[PDB]
RNA sequence: CGCGGCACAUCCACCUUGUGGUGGGUGUGGGUAGGGGAGCGUCCCUCAUUCAGCGAAGCCACCGGGUGACCGGUGGUGGA
RNA sequence: AUGCCGUGGUGUAAAGCGUGGCAGUGAGACGGCGGGGGAUAAGCUCCGUACGUCGAAAGGGAAACAGCCCAGAUCGCCGGC
RNA sequence: GAAAAGUACCCCGGGAGGGGAGUGAAAGAGUACCUGAAACCGUGUGCCUACAAUCCGUCAGAGCCUCCUUUUCCUCUCCGGAGGAGGGUGGUGAUGGCGUGCCUUUUGAAGAAUGAGCCUGCGAGUCAGGGACAUGUCGCAAGGUUAACCCGUGUGGGGUA
C-alpha cells in the first residue's frame, strides 16, 4: 500500500516484556512524535527502541527517498531472542536458575499523508 | 426443518389484568404465561416472546387470613444472624405489589431469559397505571373445558 | 503458601496487561531558535539551558 | 396446494416443485415414483379422510442418491479401558415433487 | 439423628416402592 | 531393524488436534487434554442424537397445545379426537400447520371435535 | 547386537538414597528408562538356519 | 413398532452346491477380568513392476473418503 | 406349603455331558424373605435363599442419589405406541 | 554452499544490529548458517464478551462477517456485478436444554484416595535349546529322521552312531 521501510535489532540484551512495555507507548505514532516520547520515557528499554525507530526512518529517507515528515510507525513488536542460563546459589546447598533474555525488535515505518 | 423465530418476527402486545378477587396463585400463573408467550403457537424456549402485562389493584388479591397471618417471607443480608423476616400481612400493608411480583417471578424459568422477561411486568397497587399511551387490552382468566 | 494450580491464559493475561508505563505529556519549547518538546515540569530548565536535548 | 406425504416411515409437507431428502428408495435416477398421502390442502379444504386420500398419490422424480453427514462414534466408559469407535453414513434419495 | 431419620424415611415414596439402598 | 516412532505417532495427534479446534484453553492446544475432551464430546453427541428426537417432540407438542387452546380445545382431547377421526398426520406436521396455515389447523380442530365422543367421562 | 543394563558401562551404585528426596526411586543410572542406559529385549547375535529334510 | 445400513449364527435353494461365494427367512449383536477370530500404520530384506532435479522424503494447509486403526487428491515449503 | 429324587408326555437352536488348549477369580456391596451374635441397636456382624441388582449396565423415574422401581444401548431418522 | 565465490561500496548506529547494493540456482542457504514440527511468545485482523454462578463440551439456535451461486436490477451487458430476494461454504455463538476430568485401585472414586505443569524424543512377554505339552500346515510313510563330521565361493551333496 504505502511506501515503507524496515529496520531490525536482533539479539538486543533487553527482556521482551520490558521492551513491549515501552513499545506500547509509541505504537502507531508519527516518527518525530515517537522519538521524543522515547527520549523522555524513564524506562531503560527506551534507548534501543529509539535507535531502531531512528534507523528505520533513516532507511526510509535514504534508501527509499521518502519524506521524513510523513513517516509514521506502522508496525512495531519485540520477539524473543536466545536465552542464556546462569546459576544463583541459595540457602542450604540449593541452586536456582537465572535467565538472561534477549529480544528482536522490528520496526516498519511508512509514509502516508 | 421446524420453524425457528427470527429477529424481528416477534410481535408484542399489552394486556392489563385486574386483581380484584383473583387468588395470588391463579393470577401469578396467568401473568407468567402471558409474559413468556406460551399461548403463542410460535413459542420457542430460547426466544423472549410474549407480551407486556400490567397488573392493577394489587392490594385486592385474594389471600387467605391464615396465609396473611402465617406465610412468612425471608431475606438474608449475608451477615451472621442476618435472616430478616416479615409476614405477608406486613408486606401487603406496605408494598402490596412486591408480593404479586415475587409470586410471579418464582414461577418463571431460572435462567438468563427470565431476567429480560421480567422487564415486561408492571404491578400497581391502585386502580390506575401510567401506561395509558399504550392501549392495553383487558384480560380475564379463562379455563378451557375438557 | 504455594500456588495450588497454574493460572489459565486468560487469568494470567488479565493481570499481566495492567503492568504498563504511564505516558508523560510534552509541551513545546523554543531554545536557541530550535523547537523541542519537554515535559512541562522542565520548562524553566529548558529556557535556562539546563536541559541536554542530546 | 400442498400435501403431507408418507415415505420411509416419516412424513413430509410438500408442494409441487419441492426437493426432499427421504430414505433410500430402490429406484434409479430420473424415473417416477408414487407415494401415499395423509392430508391434502387445496386452499380451504383438507380432505381429512382415509377413504378419499387412498386415491390421491403424489408423483415424484428421483434426482439422485446422496449421503448423509458422517457420524463419528466413540463409546467410552469411565474406568474400564473400554472404547469402541464406529462411523456411519446414511444413504438417502433426493425427490422432486411434480404431482399432487 | 435427623440426617439418618430423614434419609431413611425417603424410601416411602411412590417411585421407590418402599425400598432404597441403605 | 530400529524404528523411529515419529512418523507413525503423529497421525493420531494431528486428527485429535484438528477435531479439537474452537475449544478454549489447553483443550485445543495440548494433545493429552484434547483427547479427554474428545472422549467427552463424542459421548455427548451420541447422547444428544437420541435426546433431540424427544426434544423436538416436546417442542411440537407445546406449539400444538398453544394452537389448540387458541382454538378452544385441549391438546389432550385434540389428540384423542384426531385418532378417533382416523387422521394419521404426525406432530411435526401438525406444528408446521399451526405455524403456517391457521385456517387449515382450525379445520383439523373441527374434525377432531366432531369425531370426539359426546361425553368424555363415560 | 545391543547392550543390556548389565553390559552398559558404569552404573553400578544406587544414584541416591531411597527416601526423603521427592524424586522417583532409581537404583541404577543404566536402567532402561534412562537416556544412555541398557536395552530391554534388544537384538543379540542369532543363527537363522533351518533343518529342512533332504527329501523336501 | 415403522423405514434404511452393518455384522454374527443358523435354516431354506444355486455357483467348487460348507475351500469359499450367490438369494431369501429367522434369531441374535451392553460389557470389566479373561478366551477366540480378523485387520490398520512404521521400518528393513527378496522378487516383479512403476515414479523421481520437468522435484523424492519430511513438514504445513485445504478439499474429500472408509465400519475402525486410518487413506487419497490438490497446493505450499523443500532438496534425493 | 415349598424345595428334593425318579419316571412318562409336551415344549424349547445357541441346554447338558466327555475329553483336551488357554484362563481369570478365590477382599464382595446393598435390597427382599428365613435365622444366629448384638440391647431381638447400627450404612454392624455371620449364614441360607434356580432371589434381585450393582460389580461388569448405559437409558427413564426417585430433587440430587452403585445396590430401590421401569427397562438391557448394532448404527441412522426433525416418525408412531 | 558445488565452490568461500563468507556480502566490496553507501546509509542509520559508540558498537551490536540492520537497510540498500553485490555473490550464489537458492541468503525462503549470512559462519547465531541443510530441512525446520510442537510446547511457548508476539503483531495485525473477523465475530463475541463489563447483570452474571461456566469438568468449559454437546444438541437446539438468532444475528453478524467472508467467499461462491439461482432470481430483479445498476443493462453501463462484451460489460462487471453495486445493491435487492433465495441458497450454499467457512468463521463467530446472543440465547435454551443436557451434562460430576483422565489413570490406577476398589464393595463403592467427580471425588477432599494415587499419578501427571506442558511439548518433543526415548521407555516394558524377548531370545536360546533336534528342550516339554497341545495344535495348524508341508514332506515321506511301517517307517520317519540324521548328530558330530567330510567334501563344496553359499543356502548344495554325503554322513546309520
Ligand atoms: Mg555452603
Ligand atoms: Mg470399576
Ligand atoms: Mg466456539
Ligand atoms: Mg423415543
Ligand atoms: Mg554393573
Ligand atoms: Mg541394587
Ligand atoms: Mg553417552
Ligand atoms: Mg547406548
Ligand atoms: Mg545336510
Ligand atoms: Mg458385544
Ligand atoms: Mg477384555
Ligand atoms: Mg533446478
Ligand atoms: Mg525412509
Ligand atoms: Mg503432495
Ligand atoms: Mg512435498
Ligand atoms: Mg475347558
Ligand atoms: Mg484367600
Ligand atoms: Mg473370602
Ligand atoms: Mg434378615
Ligand atoms: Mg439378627
Ligand atoms: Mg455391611
Ligand atoms: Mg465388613
Ligand atoms: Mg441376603
Ligand atoms: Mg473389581
Ligand atoms: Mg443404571
Ligand atoms: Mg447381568
Ligand atoms: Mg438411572
Ligand atoms: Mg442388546
Ligand atoms: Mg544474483
Ligand atoms: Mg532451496
Ligand atoms: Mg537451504
Ligand atoms: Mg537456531
Ligand atoms: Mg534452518
Ligand atoms: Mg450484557
Ligand atoms: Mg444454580
Ligand atoms: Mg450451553
Ligand atoms: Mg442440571
Ligand atoms: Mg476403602
Ligand atoms: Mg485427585
Ligand atoms: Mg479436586
Ligand atoms: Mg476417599
Ligand atoms: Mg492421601
Ligand atoms: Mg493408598
Ligand atoms: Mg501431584
Ligand atoms: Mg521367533
Ligand atoms: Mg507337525
Amino acid at each position: 500500500e504505502y511506501p515503507s521501510a524496515v529496520a531490525k535489532a536482533r539479539f538486543v540484551r533487553v527482556s521482551p516484556r520490558k521492551a513491549r512495555r515501552v513499545i506500547d507507548l509509541v505504537r502507531g505514532r508519527s516518527v518525530s512524535d515517537a522519538l521524543d516520547i522515547l527520549r523522555w520515557a524513564p524506562q531503560a528499554a527506551s534507548g534501543p527502541v529509539a535507535k531502531v525507530i531512528a534507523s528505520a526512518a533513516a532507511n526510509a529517507q535514504n534508501n527509499g527517498g521518502l519524506d521524513p515528515a510523513t513517516l509514521v510507525v506502522a508496525t512495531v513488536y519485540a520477539d524473543q531472542g536466545p536465552t542464556a542460563k546462569r546459576i544463583r546459589p541459595r540457602a542450604q546447598g540449593r541452586a536456582f536458575r537465572i535467565r538472561r533474555r534477549t529480544s528482536h525488535i522490528t520496526v516498519v515505518v511508512e509514509s502516508r499523508p | 426443518p421446524t420453524y425457528a423465530p427470527k429477529a424481528g418476527d416477534t410481535t408484542r402486545s399489552w394486556y392489563v389484568i385486574d386483581a380484584t378477587d383473583v387468588v395470588l396463585g391463579r393470577l401469578a400463573v396467568a401473568a407468567a404465561n402471558l409474559l413468556r408467550g406460551k399461548h403463542k403457537p410460535t413459542f420457542a424456549p430460547n426466544v423472549d416472546g410474549g407480551d407486556f402485562v400490567i397488573v392493577i389493584n394489587a392490594d385486592k388479591v385474594a389471600i387467605s387470613g391464615d396465609k396473611l397471618q402465617h406465610k412468612m417471607v425471608y431475606r438474608h443480608s449475608g451477615y451472621p444472624g442476618g435472616l430478616h423476616k416479615r409476614t405477608i400481612g406486613e408486606l401487603m400493608q406496605r408494598h402490596p405489589d412486591r408480593v404479586v411480583e415475587k409470586a410471579i417471578l418464582g414461577m418463571l424459568p431460572k435462567n438468563r431469559l427470565s431476567r429480560q422477561i421480567q422487564r415486561k411486568l408492571r404491578v400497581y397497587a391502585g386502580p390506575e397505571h401510567p401506561h395509558s399511551a399504550q392501549q392495553p387490552v383487558p384480560y380475564e382468566l379463562k379455563q378451557v373445558a375438557q | 503458601a504455594v500456588p495450588k494450580r497454574r493460572k489459565s491464559r486468560s487469568n494470567t493475561r488479565s493481570r499481566r496487561s495492567q503492568w504498563k508505563a504511564a505516558k508523560t505529556e510534552l509541551v513545546g519549547v523554543t531554545v536557541a531558535g530550535h523547537a523541542h518538546k519537554v515535559p512541562r515540569r522542565l520548562l524553566k530548565a529548558a529556557r535556562l539551558g539546563l536541559i541536554d536535548f542530546d | 396446494t400442498y400435501a403431507i406425504v408418507k415415505t420411509g416411515g416419516k412424513q413430509y409437507k410438500v408442494a409441487v416443485g419441492d426437493v426432499v431428502k427421504v430414505e433410500k428408495l430402490e429406484s434409479e435416477q430420473g424415473e417416477k415414483v408414487s407415494l401415499p398421502v395423509a392430508l391434502v390442502v387445496d386452499g380451504a379444504t383438507v380432505t381429512t379422510d382415509a377413504k378419499a386420500l387412498a386415491k390421491v398419490a403424489v408423483t415424484g422424480e428421483v434426482l439422485g442418491h446422496t449421503k448423509g453427514p458422517k457420524i463419528r462414534i466413540h463409546k467410552f466408559k469411565n474406568k474400564t479401558g473400554y472404547h469402541k469407535r464406529q462411523g456411519h453414513r446414511q444413504q438417502l434419495t433426493v425427490l422432486k415433487v411434480t404431482g399432487i | 439423628a435427623k440426617r439418618g431419620r430423614k434419609k431413611r424415611d425417603r424410601k416411602y415414596s411412590k417411585a421407590n416402592h418402599g425400598k432404597r439402598p441403605n | 531393524a530400529r524404528v523411529k516412532r515419529a512418523v507413525n505417532a503423529h497421525k493420531k495427534r494431528r486428527s485429535i488436534l484438528k477435531a479439537s479446534r474452537g475449544y478454549r484453553g489447553q483443550r485445543s492446544r495440548l494433545y493429552r487434554k484434547a483427547k479427554e475432551q474428545q472422549l467427552h464430546s463424542l459421548n455427548y453427541a451420541y447422547r444428544d442424537r437420541r435426546a433431540r428426537k424427544g426434544e423436538f417432540r416436546k417442542l411440537w407438542i407445546a406449539r400444538i397445545n398453544a394452537a389448540a387452546r387458541l382454538n378452544d380445545i385441549t391438546y389432550n382431547r385434540l389428540i384423542q379426537g384426531l385418532k378417533a377421526a382416523g387422521v394419521e398426520v404426525d406432530r411435526k406436521n401438525l406444528a408446521d400447520i399451526a405455524i403456517s396455515d391457521p385456517a387449515a389447523f382450525t379445520a383439523l380442530v373441527d374434525v377432531a371435535r366432531a369425531a370426539l365422543p359426546e361425553d368424555v367421562n363415560a | 547386537s545391543t547392550k543390556t543394563r548389565g553390559e552398559v558401562s558404569g552404573g553400578g551404585r544406587k544414584p541416591y538414597r531411597q527416601k526423603g528426596t521427592g524424586r522417583a526411586r532409581q537404583g541404577s543410572t543404566r536402567a532402561p528408562q534412562f537416556t544412555g542406559g541398557g536395552v530391554v529385549h534388544g537384538p543379540k547375535p542369532r543363527d537363522y538356519s533351518q533343518r529342512t529334510p533332504k527329501k523336501m
